[PDB]
């Protein structure tokens, strides 16, 4: 008797689901017993007001007597709702955008700013070639891998993590190019793009051997940089500049 | 299945992967000079040629590499 | 960030740089062994998740302080969805 | 990076401050950054105003 | 057509009915298959003992009481579930069908 | 050595930079002591809030670091043979700063760790919750502007 | 190229391209590009125009770290 019933169980479970949800549905409606009318309100897409009329199409040519049951419409002035899309691909952008807030009817919804937006910045935070390498490589198999694993569960923050590889692999994008743009694998320098500076070739083990500028590479910021403290003031002055010219 | 891999093999396989890689840029930077990590006034100096240490490191990585990776690649 | 590399950097790949090859090759292995897993576990972690509300909060309160004049209202709009429950 | 004044000697501001001479003293620049900044300091703090 | 609404913000249409009732369970699928909606139910001032369809979900109710009292003597043994078939192909996609 | 730049003009550099840092940490850590623990009994009650309630403390987080890139910057202008006039402003500069981001801790800590509450039955009560909190920062970079000047006046002036 | 002139002159392909793709762009979500790629790309510009060293007043910084290589 369990071997027979279990096959057939849990699909009698997913019906009984399925008609009570669609009776509560038509709970949501009214009735009266002397004139055959029923009464239900739902709001339809702007650009749908043509098109599931022809769906109502689908259901009349032998489930109901060339029934629509009703198309004339009479309108209020409750606001209508409003609605936003993260166009199947930056899922977890919007959806962190919008749980901040909403906002009203017909206007600039700020969904797509973000993607482009807050990866740099993050990406800007640290700036490694080597650290976004392997959180790319991280996001790459994660999202090569979702073929199959989007199926099993994780842990339950696991599981958000999972959600986010369009997000990862962009901020991780933006990290390798800032990190190549200051020539640090790990605050490390590989540049070979000298440019001409004051280097004499006669100095003591321990003489502050300056220099001056005889040449600039157009980008800049090469190996050079890397001296005494100096540096460091020049880098940290130029950084601070810089992050009130994008502010 | 060989050999279990469900005992952090994974772990084993990338770290032994990106413990080569290393090896190969430092022996570089060591038989070349960079006056980064060979020519400095605080630079350790054994010659810029210690490459051999960091060229026999290599050996013992890629052997547990290519064990776990023969258990592991049922897996693909 | 910049420091905290760089300061792990010197400590491990300086100390690395000591020249003992005969039992030293397992002092140096064991040095990036550790090493390895620092910089990225420790030193990427904690540091990009504290790192990136930082910038998602400023949007907000840099942008919305422009966009929301107020909040919409959710539609969600709704059909026949599977559903699983097990006791 | 629009000019240098030790490339060409003149005189220059700090690397990053030319704040104040806008707010306490009325339209003066004091730090020889450009001609007619004199002039449409006080402007640009006056328009501000209204 | 296609409005990204992301970079602005949306509407949707109401619709009064007049559907009479005579096509109210049979025509259930039309809204079930596909309906992607939502509505403005206008039963109000009274309740679920109040209303109709109470009734009914009383005597239903109990069939899921006795099918959740089932699945811990069928996982009581030995034995698995082949999981919902029809949940792989009946919830095929979005389908009319 | 001599009046104008003695041994113990330095100790002002190698103190005076240290004390913001301090001030503000301990405000920020205050702040979270007071409103991190808010959370505990919200998100049981209703997980529903969880991202409005965590500005407040990324606010105290935000004053934090006032006081480090104050030391940072100050950091340059100290020495073994600078002026005890320097030591002089840069240890007010610093105070002044991390004492008045210590203050706003405090303030924004204090608010804060009661608005999780009120705002647990109301979810759009943040609107004035925000109004309210945006001053303790406020007031924090009004504590940290004047540093910036008189650090200015100690990277020319000397003597 | 390194100048005054460098980022005047180079500032206007990418309003071409823009105003190109801006056009023209896949069907299939057409106005997602064509509202964001246009960022997507001047960002790109922009924080490049900034690291660009030229013309510079401070001094360089001293090395210490000499061997004769």
């Amino acid at each position: 008797e369990l071997y027979a019933i279990a096959k057939e169980l849990d699909s009698w479970f997913q019906d009984v689901t399925r008609e009570k949800a669609i009776f509560e549905i038509l709970n949501k409606s009214n009735y009266d017993t002397n004139r055959k009318i029923l009464i239900a309100e739902g709001w339809i897409p702007r650009d749908e007001l043509a098109t599931l009329q022809a769906r109502l199409g689908e259901m009349i040519a032998r489930l109901g007597i060339d029934v629509p049951s009703i198309i004339q419409v009479l309108d209020t002035n409750h606001t209508p709702p409003t609605f936003h899309r993260t166009n199947k691909f930056t899922a977890g952008f919007q959806s962190i955008c919008d749980c901040y807030g909403i906002a009203q009817y017909r206007e600039i919804n700020a969904g797509l700013p973000t993607i482009v937006t807050f990866p740099f910045m993050f990406a800007i935070m640290f700036g490694d070639m080597g650290h976004g390498f392997l959180m790319t490589l991280a996001a790459l198999s994660l999202v090569l891998n979702e073929k199959k694993i989007n199926k099993m569960k994780r842990g339950e923050i696991f599981d958000m993590a999972f959600t986010g590889r369009y997000i990862i692999l962009l901020m991780g994008v933006f990290s390798m190019y800032t990190g190549f743009l200051y020539n640090d694998i790990f605050s490390k320098t590989m540049t070979i793009f000298k440019s001409g500076w004051k280097w004499p070739d006669h100095w003591k083990k321990g003489e502050s051997i300056t220099a001056t500028s005889v040449g600039t590479y157009p980008i800049g910021l090469d190996w050079a940089w890397h001296g005494t403290e100096n540096a460091l003031l020049f880098s940290n002055s130029y950084k601070m500049k810089l992050s009130i010219l994008m502010g | 299945r060989p050999v279990v891999s469900t005992g952090k093999a994974w772990c084993c396989t990338v770290l032994s992967a990106f413990g080569v890689v290393i090896l190969s840029v430092i022996a570089h930077l060591f038989n070349t000079n960079h006056e980064s990590f060979v020519g400095s006034i605080n630079d350790p100096e054994d010659g810029p040629a210690v490459a051999h240490t960091v060229y026999l490191a290599a050996l013992v990585y890629l052997v547990f590499f290519v064990f776990c990776g023969f258990q592991v690649y049922l897996a693909r | 960030h910049a420091q905290l590399s760089s300061v792990l950097w010197t400590m491990t790949i300086q100390i690395a740089f000591g020249f003992r090859g005969f039992v030293g090759v397992f002092m140096t292995v064991a040095l990036f062994a550790m090493w390895f897993a620092l910089t990225c576990a420790v030193l990427v972690l904690m540091e990009g998740t504290s790192a990136m509300l930082h910038s998602l909060r400023l949007h907000w309160v840099e942008s919305m302080s422009k966009f929301f004049v107020g909040e919409g209202l959710p539609y969600e709009p709704f059909a026949f969805e599977y559903k699983d429950m097990e006791v | 990076w629009a000019v240098d004044w030790v490339k060409d000697g003149k005189p220059a501001p700090g690397l990053l401050n030319m704040l104040i001479n806008m707010f306490l003293s009325p339209g003066t620049i004091d730090d020889e950054l450009y001609p007619h900044q004199a002039k449409v300091q006080v402007f640009l703090l006056l328009m501000a105003l209204v | 057509e296609k409005e990204e609404a992301i970079f602005r913000s949306a509407e949707m249409a109401l619709v009064q009915f007049y559907i009479p009732q005579e096509i109210s369970r049979d025509s259930a699928y039309t809204l079930g298959q596909l309906g992607l909606v939502q509505f403005r139910d206008l039963n109000s001032k009274v309740r679920a003992f109040q209303r109709t369809f109470v009734n009914e979900i009383r005597r239903l109710d109990n069939v899921e009481r006795q099918y959740r009292y089932f699945y811990s003597l069928l996982k009581k043994h030995d034995i698995k579930l082949y999981e919902g078939d029809t949940d792989k192909y009946l919830d095929g996609s979005g389908e009319l069908y | 050595m001599t009046e104008l730049c003695p041994v113990y003009a330095p100790f002002f550099g190698a103190i005076g930079c240290a004390s913001a840092i301090i001030f503000t940490s301990l405000g920020a850590a205050y702040g979270t002591a007071k409103s991190g623990v808010g959370i505990c009994a919200t998100c049981v009650l209703r997980p529903d809030l969880l991202f409005k309630n965590i500005v407040p403390v990324i606010m105290a987080g935000i004053i934090a670091i006032y006081g480090l890139v104050v030391s940072v910057l100050v950091c340059y202008s100290l020495g073994q043979k600078q002026a005890l006039y320097t030591g002089f402003i840069q240890l007010g500069a610093g105070l002044s700063v991390g004492l008045s981001g210590l203050a706003a801790g405090f303030a924004i800590g204090i608010v804060g760790d009661a608005g999780v509450r009120g705002s647990s039955q109301q979810p759009r009560l943040f609107v004035g919750m925000i109004l309210i909190l945006i001053f303790a920062e406020v007031l924090g970079l009004y504590g940290l502007i004047v540093a910036l000047l008189l650090n200015s006046r100690a990277t020319q002036d000397v003597v | 190229m390194s100048s005054f002139y460098t980022v005047v002159g180079v500032f206007i392909v990418v309003s071409a391209m823009s105003v190109l793709f801006w056009i023209m762009a896949p069907k299939n979500n057409q106005a997602v590009w064509r509202s964001t790629v246009i960022l997507t790309l001047a960002m790109m510009f922009l924080m490049w125009a900034i690291t660009f060293l030229c013309q510079l007043h401070p001094l360089v910084a001293p090395r210490r770290s000499d061997l004769r290589p």
